[PDB]
RNA sequence: UUGAAAAAAU
RNA sequence: AUCGAGGACUACCAAGAUUAUAACGGAUAACGAGGAAUUGGGGUUCGACAUCGGAGAGGGAGCUUUACAGAUGGCUACCAC
RNA sequence: AUUGGAGGGCAAGUCUGGUGCCAGCAGCCGCGGUAAUUCCAGCUCCAAUAGUGUAUAUUAAAGUUGCUGUGAUUAAAACGCUCGUAGUUGAAUUAAUUACUUUGAAUAAAAUAAGAAAGCGAAUAUUCAAGCAUGGGACAAUGC
RNA sequence: ACGAUCAGAUACCGUCGUAGUCCUAACUAUAAACGAUGUCAACCAAGGAUUGGAUGAAAACCUUGUUCAGAACUUAAAGAGAAAUCUUGAGUUUAUGGACUUCAGGGGGAGUAUGGUCACAAGGCUGAAACUUAAAGGAAU
């Protein structure tokens, strides 16, 4: 699930 | 090769070349304390190349250090072919300080392409036909032989697919 | 924004090689483009589902310039390391293909990248 | 990224109308009786032309017809 | 611009930025014709030094036959209408 | 262009003026196909 | 299913009516 | 607490 | 009217044409092309001047003759010689 | 047989007479303030040679104009900041034109390259930007 | 404006004092307006701590784990650079091409002249050339 990996530079 | 006589041993007859001679000062409270330093390079002429610094008060003293330093630096040139040994095998470029050099493979007939600096070099190391372009203030002899020895030096490290 | 998914995937195959990689996005020109890439042997989720050390560098080319068959020579002579190493990558008129089919098929088109 | 701020958020659903939802755009234009607030000025504008850039889309997409026009 | 198809800008580009070189816009001006005291032209017919070096450079003046006006000139040699052209260094 | 017939020029002066390594090797005066060769190799 | 008219000739418009 | 200056080039 | 299409022109009718993908306007020590110089690839500069096309005969303008000229080593008038 | 040069760049004298920051030389670094490798002379040798100096301009050098290919913390150089039109660039996915691509047609000579400078039948190939015909539809743009 | 100090002191030191310092309304639109570092997107070594979450453990607050968003910090034998330094980029660039906008071309003359335009004004924006000169400048010893 998306959420499982969301609780990053370029 | 922690010593310059084996150099000397498996590689006999090494012919000699004194790039430049670079006088350097040190500001004291006396005046200026001045150093002779001397880039000079070895190798015989079949895919060998080194290239040593040394500077000392004497001339002739430091040249004579310069070349153990040239031996202890031995660093072996891969050469290879063009389109059908001449050249390198593929394109590298030493990355020395502001100076960039960099070698393309040449075919048969065209000789050293190149500044007459890493001329004398390239000719040492065993190389007749080669292309360079340079980046940088090629003006600085020192960091211009560093750049020519650098970019032989990485010759072995590429994996081709033939390695 | 995410311009070119083959320009993001080639770069994340460098940077690992450089250092298994993985790419999110796949498209009909990301995987094609490696089957070039592993027939050279270089290489062994309903949303555009998502290394032996032997590649050197793989990158696109920006915006995908025509080459007609009398330009390989320029694109090669500029980006292959010699005459007997590396490849590039074509998408034609026959499917996506290398400096040396695109040869022998005897057609011209875009080019994508390469890789050493 | 967010379309006006900087902010960089990933929340999300996983699988395993809003046009007329902005128009926030009216109860906004607030603004008589505070005509001091510059901060709610500046934002009037940012959703406004967040209702341009969706006004231009349907009327492309044939949702609205072109000769739809917003004004307060 | 970079893309197969922003050929326009970088054509606008180039053109913008070269009028920043010194050597290049100065042979596009219109000041070759009217500022050069020699005009475009290679001769021209006509009728105390820095700090560290001391002396007297003997010098003359000219005034020109097509222009009129008055430029000083050196003389070449040690003990040296007249036609003057230039020193080593251009303008 | 100016003239019908046909002119060329038989040699061309070094790059360097003046090289030690060339005044020697050289020494009545000092006054093609190779590339031919290259283009199709 | 033609070379590759409207989007009601097309593989998947056509395919999915034939289904 | 006050305390300014050192003719030109080697 | 023209050798002939056409605002080329005349009368009536309409409000239309171009423009940021640079219109309109300004500068050139600008006749254009085939070409030349120099170049690793890419390019930069020149091309009045051999040959092709254009335009001119001190400046405009108006004509004659003829199959072809707005001819000028033909004419007419003005300006300047 | 000349032209320029002999401190460096850059090949060539740490030879002899005067001049004394003067005359002067020096494209730049600079040499000359009385013992000048640079001035004015004399000798010698250095490069090229019936040619060689000087000035101006084109090109290369110049990756110091950057498509290939530049740089933008501190050397010159990121608009004080956001919105926004034109422009440019725009995720994956499907078994009519245009762009793209392959072949041809057609294409003044001279010239370029090519089968002592010259001269005269080269398949001599060009020579792009367009335009015509054609095999292909992978990457693309335009509505359906 | 005074009193000092001083060679003088038209300044720093002390005292007094108009404009201003405050609010309203309308103008001005510039700062070392700086992170001197444009915006957006992918990838990239090792750590502790921190601001708001959610999900477990532990009885709202504190202690622990997990996964995001945010401001940072520590180490680097690596990568980059001229170096100082940068590392969540100033890395993935001669092995040179992810998308777009803006700016620069030795130092002065000069942000000056002329012209245009905005403001009541001070001024802002756009902005040369003549001529002059072998350095000006950066980071480190």
């Amino acid at each position: 699930t998306a959420a499982s990996e969301a609780k990053n530079s370029y | 090769i922690k010593e310059y006589q084996i150099v000397d041993h498996l590689l006999p007859g090494l012919k000699e070349e004194v790039m430049t001679m670079q006088s350097v000062q040190k500001q004291t409270s006396a005046g200026q304390r001045t150093r002779l330093k001397a880039y000079v390079a070895i190798g015989d002429h079949n895919g060998h190349a080194g290239l040593g610094v040394k500077c000392a008060k004497e001339v002739a003293e430091a040249i004579k250090g310069a070349m153990i330093q040239a031996k202890l630096a031995m660093v072996p040139v891969r050469r290879g072919y063009w389109g059908a040994v001449h050249t390198v095998p593929c394109k590298l470029t030493g990355a020395c300080g502001s100076v960039r050099v960099r070698l393309v493979p040449a075919p048969r007939g065209t000789g050293i392409v190149a500044a007459p600096t890493p001329k004398k070099f390239l000719i040492l190391a065993g190389i007749e036909d080669v292309f360079t372009q340079t980046t940088g203030h090629t003006k600085t002899l020192g960091n211009f032989v560093k750049a020519t020895y650098d970019a032989v030096r990485q010759s072995y490290g590429f994996q081709t697919k033939d390695l | 924004v995410r311009v070119n998914v083959l320009a993001d995937a080639l770069k994340s195959i460098t940077n690992a090689e450089k250092q298994q990689v993985m790419i999110r996005p796949a498209s009909k020109v990301i995987c094609e483009f490696l089957n070039v890439m592993m027939k050279h042997q270089y290489i062994t989720t309903h949303r555009s589902g998502k290394l032996n050390g032997r590649l050197n560098k793989c990158a696109v080319i920006s915006p995908r310039f025509n080459v007609t068959l009398s330009e390989f020579d320029k694109w090669e002579a500029n980006l292959l390391p010699s005459r007997h190493f590396g490849a590039l990558v074509l998408t034609t008129s026959y499917g996506i293909l290398d400096n040396t089919e695109a040869r022998a098929k005897h057609t011209g088109g875009r080019i994508l990248g390469f890789f050493y | 990224g967010r379309m006006y701020n900087p902010g960089r958020g990933i929340s999300r659903r996983c699988i395993p109308e809003d046009l007329y939802f902005l128009m926030r755009a009216v109860s906004v234009r607030h603004l008589e009786k505070n005509k001091k607030d510059k901060d709610a000025k500046y934002h009037l504008i940012l959703i406004e032309s967040k209702i341009h850039r969706l006004t231009r889309y349907y009327k492309s997409a044939k949702v609205l017809e072109a000769s739809f026009k917003y004004d307060a | 611009a970079r893309g197969l198809h922003a050929a326009r800008k970088m054509l606008a580009q180039r053109r913008a930025n070269k009028w920043a070189d010194k050597e290049w816009k100065k042979g596009k001006l219109v000041t070759r014709y009217k500022c050069n005291p020699l005009g475009t032209a290679s001769h021209a017919k006509g009728l105390e030094t820095k700090q560290p070096n001391s002396g007297i450079r003997k010098c003359v003046r000219v005034r020109l036959l097509k222009n009129g006006k008055k430029i000083t000139a050196f003389v070449p040699r040690d003990g040296s209408e007249v036609l003057i052209s230039g020193f080593g260094r251009r303008g | 262009g100016r003239c019908l017939r046909n002119h060329s020029i038989t040699y061309k002066t070094p790059k360097v003026p003046y090289e030690r390594e060339r005044f020697d090797a050289e020494l009545k005066n000092k006054k093609h196909m190779r590339t031919i060769a290259k283009v199709m190799l | 299913v033609a070379h590759t008219k409207p989007r009601s000739r097309t593989s998947k418009a056509v395919h999915e009516a034939y289904l």
